[PDB]
Formats: structure tokens, sequence, C-alpha cells
RNA sequence: GAAAUUGUUGAAAGGGAAGGGCAUUUGAUCAGACAUGGUGUUUUGUGCCCUCUGCUCCUUGUGGGUAGGGGACGCAU
RNA sequence: CGUGGAGGUCAGUGACGAAGCCUAGACCGUAAGGUCGGGUCGAACGGCCUCUAGUGCAGAUCUUGGUGGUAGUAGC
């Protein structure tokens, strides 16, 4: 954190047909120092963790694919691991994260995306939080002389939803989203 | 006598028989070799029969004869079989002696298969801790989509952006 | 393996004038009109079904990938396929829930049977 | 895009399906207040509204020279109702907080209703056209 | 009440003050009186385990590898109640070894590195100043607090490392002087070690050996998580063999009921859950809220069928089982949102609760209703019930 | 919540026709393995293997089931 | 081969979604037909062996309902 540049390691599913590699190639812009093995084969995740640590990977991103659309993103930093799932140097915004659980993911995307945060953004990556849904998209940032800033929507676009947050690599689950947990309606978390 | 019990099984129905879409019709009995109820594999009309079957242990060769035919609660005899594929096969064609060729030829096979099955299941026990299957009920879907749509709709999403930019100014 | 699988005629037969009318459907039916063109087989009209198209008893009923198809519900049912993994492949009748499919899946890979329609109702 | 948009709906109107149809179609894509300008100019017998569809008993008329047609008409009843629709659509728009200078009609639709009249169901989604839609 | 809870965030110890029936989830219910951090030494030094012999004296096990000692006194507040102040009288430091662990961090399936920390802290004997403090790494620091008011180190001893759990068998008496521990851990069968008050001498008197190969002719894993003793077994006491009974929980959900007089195998190893559900910790309760146990927790009676236990997963669940394994049922089922880190039956009639969820919870055993819920805003690994108090 | 039938948006052809048959073309478009082993050869633990010591049910036979102390054929490495 | 009900039988399937309907998805049948994948939906339903019928549609200036062209026409 604000010490060494995040040196990340992107990954993918095991087989991981086209669409995965596509969305990977849409990630490479918003992050950097981003490599990915581009091929993963059967190993046991302990190995990948170790070999990453020796290579000074702070954190790893795991894409998950249903062979058709990308689904879910695991973020592993030695530390917690998140499982999101999603449905479709710059600046950055966050919104409505105010909570412990919220400020956790806040600390995430404030660590990951900015790339030891940089500046001069005329294009901004906006993470907004509405109820139980993390969204972000990327605008381009144009002042209109009076007050309001006109924007272009330059893409891409998609929502996340947090599902897992668990302490170690795999270790214990410190939060869930049950199917029932929305039986109750107004909750809103983060 | 048995040929009648067959023909009854070949016109009326067995409790168990399948009739796959092509012309041929399985036999789902727990005890049989080959799993096709035809004259020579259907355990119900033989009166002399032998198969191989897993206990959750190793693979007991089950045998029957005419004499316990009337005493079902105990009819099938049973034998265990070694962990030496070689020695196994020798045990199998041992006990079966003048049992006709059918049951040596086939019983041996069922052994081979179940052994392989074991070995696979042993591999797969050790593999791919990752990405379990999961179902999603339909109303789970409907609920997620709508609630999301409303989520976005609620956030006009630029007012946040700009107001944050006036903030930064 | 298997022979090379030949259909002899791969195009579904349609009922005469199916498309020019909706009140007529697409399920083949004969033409009993003794004047009709399709009955007397004039050049350029649709092709009747007739026995000669009957396929090859060797490969008949074979799905393309080379197996046959056998239609299972619970695991106790696919255990009939312990013997034939080289001929039959088994798939999972539509009404099975998403609860039991995953069971037929796991157990169906252990046996090493090909399931034609996995990925039905199952995400990751 | 719904985020920047406004919807007006109307239903169970009693009109002619055909006239309402066309007089809806004529403005598809126009800017908001130029649209109102139009409907105004067309209700007072200035610039009539072209009918590309139902041409029987439609007198050749000059002003249709704008649209490529010699046929047009001054329907009374229709542009009233759609006029109001543009009104309330402007209301929904403003209380949304949208921008009337970008605001144009992105979608317009009419389609029939039960029954012997020919009542109608109308839909319009105005939206504020944004400069600079998409990079990539 | 008055309770203490270890705050993992700041490495402190909160004190909580309030009535039976408390909840913070709504403005309606009655409210906690007081919550306090104390002696917050940082993420390294967060409290691994805590023991209080008598109300003023409470010993710190501190993950820095440092044992401290805590003097407690009430004072005026700021209705009516009292609070306390917590300041450390004594310490003995750097008691760990990481590197020996780190050398085995590859073999285990767990995470990355393996921190050294205290897997046991407690008195011996039940009238005595002695404390047996255990480490992951196998190092046993046995330290009696001298009447000098100070803690003094009696010995450092070896174990076959790492050491996940360790237990002292007190069910006999205070007198007989020759102490039995049972400990275990990673791929490490349960082991009975014995120690004299010379406190330099540990011979391993007994060791279990695993059950036979499983259904697949594969080998069941070995990971004993927790062990609780019973009385020796009645009947004819038999040749050459120690008489003891004890029962242990494995990660792999195996309940394991050992009777030495029978032999080295467990005579019952029964999976409580489908497919290898990972468990943790343990508690022995009884049906009626009754107090059946020693002060360090070993259940007192000579027949397993009379046993009932509470065990946790790593996710949310907290379960109640019988000796046979038939599940009595979940606890806090509709409530607990997170990994439940710590559970301690208190007085047989209470249940301590706390974990990653950040709500400290207190449930009742027989009614199975949540009595108390407090939001500390922190992961909390440990809880001790101090004086149950009046409220003025 | 079907068809007929209609509106909108997009595709595509059309200016003299639509529809069908045999065949490719072009565009779009979709599917496209939890295949990831096998045969050995060696190192090494464990146990259903070895050697002691039992116990049990009955179709009493070229049979099952099961326990404890130890030691080095299946399994893991 | 298919439809409605019955006598067996699958210890069949099913709120983790039965039927039904849509389908520019796949496979099977020579064909009648069948079987799966998505989608919408909400509570029953299917395969084998046999019984029994109010059992199979393009037509009948067919019956009943819904729609159109005629056409915003002749017209008021």
């Amino acid at each position: 954190n604000s010490n060494e540049p995040p040196k990340i390691f992107l990954t993918t599913n095991v087989n991981a047909k086209k669409s995965a590699y596509e969305f990977a190639n849409i990630l490479i812009e918003i992050l950097p120092n981003v490599t990915f093995v581009k091929r993963k084969f059967g190993y046991k995740l302990k190995e990948i963790s170790d070999i990453c640590i020796k290579r000074n990977f702070t954190d790893i991103v795991i894409i998950n694919e249903d062979k058709k659309k990308v689904t879910g993103l695991t973020f592993i930093h030695e530390g917690p691991t998140f499982y999101f799932k999603l449905s479709s140097i710059p600046e950055l915004i966050l919104n409505n994260f105010q909570t412990r659980l919220g400020q956790t993911v806040g600390r995430l995307f404030q660590s990951i995306l900015p790339q030891n945060p940089d500046i001069e953004g005329r294009q901004v990556i906006t993470l907004h939080n509405q109820r139980d849904y993390i969204f972000f998209r990327r605008h381009r940032y144009v002042f209109k002389d009076n007050e309001r800033v006109g924007l272009q929507e330059l893409g891409p676009q998609f929502t996340l939803k947090l599902k897992r947050l668990q302490r170690g690599i795999k270790e214990e689950t410190e939060w869930e989203h049950k199917p029932e947990m929305d039986k109750e309606k107004k909750k809103f978390y983060l | 006598s048995d040929e009648i019990v067959w023909q009854v099984i070949n016109q009326s129905f067995c409790s168990h028989r399948i009739k796959a879409p092509n012309g041929q019709n399985f036999c789902r009995n727990e005890y049989n070799v080959t799993g096709l109820c035809t004259r020579q594999s259907c355990p119900l009309a033989n009166s002399k029969y032998a198969t191989v079957k897993c206990d959750n242990g190793k693979l007991y060769l089950y045998m029957k004869t005419p004499e316990r035919a009337h005493t079902p609660a105990k009819l099938w005899e049973r034998i265990k079989l070694s962990k030496n594929y070689t020695k196994a096969l020798q045990q199998i064609d041992e006990h079966l002696l003048h049992w006709s060729k059918f049951f040596r030829h086939k019983c041996k096979q069922r052994f081979t298969k179940l052994t392989q099955v074991m070995i696979t299941e042993r591999r797969l026990a050790l593999r791919e801790e990752e990405r379990h299957y999961v179902g999603v009920a339909p109303k789970v879907k409907r609920r997620e989509q709508n609630r999301e749509r409303k989520a976005l709709v609620a956030a006009k999403i630029e007012k946040a952006i700009e107001k944050e930019l006036m903030d930064r100014l | 393996p298997h022979p090379k699988i030949v259909k002899k005629h791969t195009k579904k037969f349609k009922r005469h004038h199916s498309d020019r009318y909706h009140r007529v459907a697409e399920n083949w039916r004969k033409q009993k009109g003794i004047d009709s063109v399709v009955r007397r087989r004039f050049r350029g009209n649709i092709s009747q079904p007739k026995i000669g198209y009957g396929s090859n008893k060797k490969t008949k009923f074979l799905s393309p990938s080379g197996h046959k198809t056998f239609l299972v519900a619970n695991v106790k049912d696919l255990e009939t396929l312990t013997m034939h993994t080289k001929t039959y492949a088994a798939e999972i009748a539509h009404n099975i829930s998403a609860k039991n499919r995953v069971v037929i899946l796991a157990r169906a890979k252990a046996l090493g049977i090909k399931v034609t329609n996995p990925k039905g109702r199952l995400a990751l | 895009n719904p985020a920047k948009s406004a919807s007006a709906r109307g239903s169970y109107l009693r009109v002619s399906f055909k006239n309402t149809r066309e007089t809806a179609q004529a403005i598809n894509g126009w800017e908001l207040t130029k649209a109102q300008k139009y409907l105004e100019q067309v209700l007072d017998h200035q610039r009539a509204i072209p009918f590309r569809r139902f041409n029987s008993s439609i007198g050749r008329t000059a002003q249709g020279k704008e649209f490529g047609v010699t046929k047009a008409r001054w329907p009374a009843k229709s542009v009233k109702f759609v006029q109001g629709l543009l009104q309330n659509a402007a209301a929904n728009a403003e209380a949304k907080g949208l921008d009337a200078t970008k605001l144009y009609v992105s979608h317009i639709q009419v389609n029939q209703a039960p029954k012997e009249s020919s009542p109608s169901h109308i839909e319009l989604v105005v939206t504020e056209k944004e400069e600079a839609v998409a990079k990539a | 009440m008055r309770l203490l809870v270890s705050c993992v965030d700041s490495g402190s110890i909160k004190e909580v003050l309030c009535n039976i029936g408390t909840d913070t989830s709504v403005q309606s219910a009655l409210q906690p009186f007081h919550v306090a951090p104390h002696l917050a030494e940082g993420l390294k030094a967060y409290v691994d385990r805590m023991w209080v012999i008598s109300e003023d004296e409470a010993i710190l096990a501190r993950n820095s590898g440092v044992v401290e000692l805590v003097k407690i006194s009430k004072h005026l507040k700021e209705p009516k109640f009292d609070i306390s102040e917590f300041e450390i009288t004594s310490s003995v430091s750097d008691l760990f070894d990481d590197a020996k662990l780190e050398s085995l961090s590859s073999k285990s399936v767990k995470r990355t590195k393996l921190v050294d920390g205290f897997v046991t802290l407690c008195p011996i004997k039940k009238s005595n100043n002695t404390f047996v403090a255990a480490t992951k790494s196998g190092l046993l620091h046995i330290i009696k607090k001298g009447e000098d008011k100070k803690l003094i180190k009696l010995a450092s001893l070896g174990l076959k490392a790492p050491v996940e759990f360790l237990q002292l068998y007190d069910l006999e008496d205070t007198d007989t002087d020759k102490y039995i521990f049972a400990y275990g851990g990673e791929e490490n069968l349960i082991k009975l070690v014995e120690i004299d008050s010379s406190f330099q001498s540990l011979k391993q008197i007994w060791e279990a050996k695993n059950v036979k190969n499983d259904r697949l002719d594969m080998r069941v894993p070995v990971w004993p998580m927790a062990l609780r003793f019973l009385e020796p077994s009645p009947g004819k006491t038999e040749k050459g063999k120690l008489n003891y009974q004890f029962a242990a929980i494995t990660r792999w959900s195996h309940l394991t009921k050992y009777s030495t007089q029978h032999g080295r195998k467990p005579f019952a190893q029964i999976d409580l859950l489908p497919n290898r559900e990972p468990l943790s910790q343990m508690e022995v309760f009884d049906a009626k809220g009754e107090n059946v146990v020693s002060s360090l927790g070993n259940f007192q009676s000579e027949t397993f069928n009379e046993l009932n236990v509470i065990t946790t997963d790593y996710k949310k669940n907290v379960f109640k089982f019988d000796g046979n394994g038939r599940m009595l049922g979940k606890v806090g089922r509709d409530d607990i949102t997170g990994s439940s880190t710590y559970i301690h039956v208190h007085d047989g009639k209470y249940l301590l609760q706390g974990g990653l969820d950040r709500y400290v919870r207190i449930f009742d055993i027989k009614t199975n209703k949540m009595l108390v819920k407090v939001y500390v805003g922190s992961r909390i690994n440990f809880i001790v019930m101090l004086d149950d108090v009046e409220i003025e």
C-alpha cells in the first residue's frame, strides 16, 4: 500500500474459451503490471499461491467463465478473498460504501484499480454502490463552462455483486449472500 | 420351471426392465451381469447364476444355485475377492469351475470394470477442489434481475459523478 | 469405433403446402387426392417418405458422437450402464430437478459414462 | 438509455388508429420543442402531416413538398392527444431533472385497442441526446 | 452482566456491561451499559487466549509471544454500575518459534505461513499458581506465578509439532501429582503425554492409531481438532493398559470416541456431517443447563451416551450433537452471519458466542433463545464471562 | 397467455412478383471435453498385507463379519 | 404412432419448479412421432405391461368465437 506498486497476477478459468480472454483484454486497461499466464492447467491452489508470492505478486485476480459469459471474479490478496459475480491513468470515484463491510470493498477497489493512485484523469472510473450492488463504468470527463460536467460514456459497463468475503485464501467465510437473506427486503449493507 | 418364468418375464413385465429408445431393453436388477434382461442374463430366470458386486468394500462374487431357490432370505452365497487383479481373476475362474463359459467370460469383465471404476473414483476424489456446480431457482433469477434494474434506476449515477466533481473542485 | 454414419436423407419432410397455409401444419401426412401432384410424383415436387430411406441397422439410432442414447432419471437408473460405456450414452430426463442432476453428474463421471446434456440447469 | 430518458404513456384513447398512427410516426426522432412547434403549425392549417400509408381519397396538396409526398391532411383529433402526451412527457422529463435542450423523442408507438371505434394505445419515450455516445 | 471479549482489531480487551435481553439491532430493546477497549498493543499483540483464576487476576496470552498478567479493580463510573481498569503487572516474553513451523508450512493444506501462537492457556492444578501454556510450534512453556507476585518460567518443553490442541486430565483429583496431557494436530495422531512436578520430564505414555482404511481402500486423514476427557471406564481394569476415556473432533467432521482399555483404535469414529464438513473447537453441554464439567471443561461421567456437544463450522453454523452423533440441532440458526470463532459453555446453563460477525452473542442452552447481542465493531476471537453482576 | 392481425426497432430484397425442390456461396448466428491420462521402474508410509492372540451369524462351505498387540499384497507419495 | 380415463409397475419425476406455451438451438426416428437445451409459468405429471373409448382434421355456401383486405371507403 503506497509503498510498492501493486504487482498483480490475472488468471482465468481452467479451460476458459473465448469470451474469457476477451474480458481479460478489457481488464488490462484499468489495471497495470497485469500479466496473466494465459493458460492454466491442473495444479493445487497452494502451489499457485506460493509461486506467486516468490515472484512478488501482491494479489491475484481469478476470472470465472460459464463457457459463454464471464461470471464472478475472485480477488485474493495473503489476506482476504472476495467472490463477486457480474452482469453487463484514469480517475476514480466510489459511492455509498459506508459500513464496515462496505469499507472493506472500498479498500479493495481503492487499492487495486488506481495503480498506486495516479492523476490527471479526464476519464474517470466510477464505482457506485446501490443496494447490494457494486457498479462501475467509465466516463470521459468534460467540463461545461457553467456548472455541470458533460461526460461521454466510453465503456465498458457492468455491475458486480459481492457474494463471498472470506478471510484467508480459502479460510473461513466472514460473510455470505444467502438466497434467503433477501427474504427480508430493506437491508442494504454497504 | 425356469423357461416358463422367463416367458412370463418376456411377455408380462418385470418390475424392472427399461426398453431404451432403440430396440433393446435393460434390466435394472441389482444382481446381474451385463444389465440386459435376456434369456441368459436375467437373474430371475436362471436358477444358476453368478455376478460380482461391490459392498462398499471389495467386490463379492455372489453365487446362487437351484437349491436355495425356495429360500430367498438366504439364497445368494457370497465370496470376497482379492486385491490382486491377477489373483482375483484366478479366484473367479476358480470358484466357477464347470459353470458355463458365460459367467466366467462376463463375471471377469464386471470385475475389471468395477475395479477401474474404483480407480477413477479415487482419482476424482483428489481433483479440482474448485468451482462446484450450483443451481439457481427460477424465482431467484427473476428477483435478482428486477431488483438490480431498480437499483440502477434509483441511482441516476451522474448526479453522483458531477456532484463528486464539484466536490473535487 | 463405428462405421461412418450416413443419414441417406438429412432434410425433414414437410407436408404438402405447409407454408402457404397455417391451417395446415408441418407434420407429414399423405395425399389421398388421386389428382394431386405430390401423390403421383411429378418432377420438382416434394419427396415422399418411403422405406428405402431406412438407415443402416449397424449405425441406426446412433447419435453422431458415436454413442446411442438412453434416458435416465435417478442414479439407481444409470447404474444399468456400468457395462456399456462404449455404446450407450445417457441423458437426464427434462423434469429432473437441479438438485439431483449434480448427483447424476458426479456419479456419471466416476462410472465414466458420457452424458450428452450436462450443463443443463447448472451454473458455477 | 433509461438513466437519461422520460416516458409518457397513453391508452384507451378513442381516436382513429390510422390517423393517430401516422401523426405519431411523423415526429419520430425530432427534437422536443421543434416537435411541439410542428404539431402547432399543423393543427392551424399551415403545414399538413404526410400520410404514407392510407392514400385513398387524399387530395394532392402542395406543402407536402418537404417530405417527398403530394398527400397530407390536417387531422384535428389526433394531434390533440399526442400534443398532450408531449406535454406530460415534458413534465415527467422536467421533474426527472433531464435537459430539455438535449431532449428528443427516441421512441413513439401506437397500436390498437379493444372494441365500433378504433381506439388506441400510445407510447413515447423521449430522451436527451448526449454528445459523445461511445468510445471504442 | 459484566463480560470480557478480545478485540482482534486493536489487539485489546473490551469489557461489556448490560442486562439479559440486550440487542443492538434495534432502538427498541434494552441497551448495553458499557463497552471498553483496554491495553491495545496492535495487530501483532492481539490476545490469543485469556484466563482468570479469581476475579482480579487474569493472565494474558499475547500473540507477540508474550504472556502478561492482569490486575483488576472496580471504580466509580463516569442507575449505577462499576467498571474496571486493566493494566499489566507481569510478563514473560518471546515465547514462540516461527521458523520451525515455517519449515512445515508446505505440507499442510492451510493458506501460506503458519503463525506461532498459544493453543492452550490454563491452570494446573485446580490452590495452585501453575500455568501450562502451549504453542503451535510444540513449545510448552510451563510457568507458575510465584507468590513473589511475579510470573516465573518453570520450563520449556518439546512436543511433536505443530500442536493444535492440548488438554489436562483433572477428572481424578488434585492430589496424585502426575499430570496427563493429550494433544494433537496436523496428520498427527492423538497423543497422551505425562509430566511430573519436576516439570522437566515428559514421557509419552500412549498414542492412538488411526482407523482402518476407508470405503475406497484409501486412508482417512488424520487431523484431531479437539479432545475432552471422561472418567476411567468402570468394569474390570485390564492388563498393561491405561484406563481413560476421551472424545475428539477432527476437521473432517469425525467424532472420535476413544477408550484406552479397548485399545489404540477408536471404537467409534462417526462422521457427523455429509462429505467432510470442516469443524472447529468444541463444547460439552448438558440438556438442562446443568453443570456437569470440570473447571477446564472435561465432562464428568463414565458413559458416552450421556454426552452432548456443541461444535462449529468455519462458516456460520453451530451444532448440538449427542454421543451417537445424531444432531440435536443448530443454534442461532437464523442469526449468526459469519464464522463463529469462539464458543464456551458457561455454568452449563449459558453459551458464549463471538467471531468474525462482530456481534458478541450470548445464548441460553435449554431455551435456545438469544439472550444478549452486542456490536463491538471488530473481529473477536475470545470471550470470558466475568462476574455476573447486579444493575443499580 | 397460443394463432390469425396490427404497431415499433433492426435485418434483407425488391421494382415487376411471393412461396416450394436439388447445391453451394455470403452474412449473422450457435454448439464445440471439469479429456488432462495409460504401461511400466524406483523411493517410502500406512492397512483390509505378515505374524501372533480372539469373537460371531448361518445356506457348515474351495463362507462371510468383526478386535487387540506388534512388523514391514492394495493405497498414497 | 399419438389423445381421454382405468388395473399393475417404475419404493418414477416435482416448489431446487410439474404441466403448458415460444423457440433463427441439438439429437433421434424413413414417417406417424419421440427426447433433451434455453425462455415464460406455477402444481401436478410421465415410461413400460394390459383394458376401455365420446380418440387424430384443411376442407363441409360446416358451428361458435377472434380477426383482416375491402377502406378511413361509399357515406352522416
